[PDB]
């Protein structure tokens, strides 16, 4: 999930947009 | 832009930044 | 708990605190 | 909605709780 | 509501959130 | 103290209220 | 250091930074 | 007090220091 | 990405997120 | 400049990027 | 004032606090 | 750099001023 993608791993601001509505 | 560890409240702050008016969900359990 | 006056990212912070591992959705108008 | 209410007026943690998943 | 690790500035932010107008003390040495 | 209760361990928002004035 | 214009949680952040392990009390009016 | 002064006007870190324990 | 309305420390947060390990300079007027 | 523009008006992440080193 | 670990966004928040109007640079690569 | 001085080690608010413009 986001935590694994962005916290545990790293993620770009573009990947963060995956979680916008 | 870059890639970094964004955790906890920092993660949600970045969501807010990126998504803004669209809104977002923060669903840590997946 | 006291009532809250929360704008912008402060709301998202508050939601993060309140919801914890449940997570939350942030859905502003428009 | 909650976003506008918390900012233009006040809101309680209990109202915020409604937005948890 | 939930239980989570709240440390440092995050701890004080949560205090501010929960206590607000009452005020609070943040006394890490105890 | 609060740090042990809330940072080292975990604590609820109700326990945090223990440190309000 | 420069003068500060600090509202809401920003004040609590600033107090946290300034006071460190000494901690602080936050005592707003009313 | 300090809370109102920092928000409605400005305040210095040195004034904030007074509020440390 | 959405447009941003960012004051005070919120700008510095946003710059931090956007720039990552590149870092940034913060240069307000006056 | 960017600081004043983001606050008094809006600004984009892409404009913020200009301020990275 | 004290000495503490200030990392990531916390570091930049403290810079903003200390530097304010002067502005600052946040240059993690050095 | 600042990260080593302030994050990895610890630094005072006065040392942070080293990075003001
Ligand atoms: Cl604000
Ligand atoms: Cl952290
Ligand atoms: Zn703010
Ligand atoms: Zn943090």
């Amino acid at each position: 999930g986001i935590v694994e993608q962005c916290c545990t791993s790293i993620c770009s601001l573009y990947q963060l947009e995956n979680y916008c509505n | 832009f870059v890639n970094q560890h964004l955790c906890g409240s920092h993660l949600v702050e970045a969501l807010y930044l990126v998504c803004g008016e669209r809104g977002f969900f923060y669903t840590p359990k997946t």
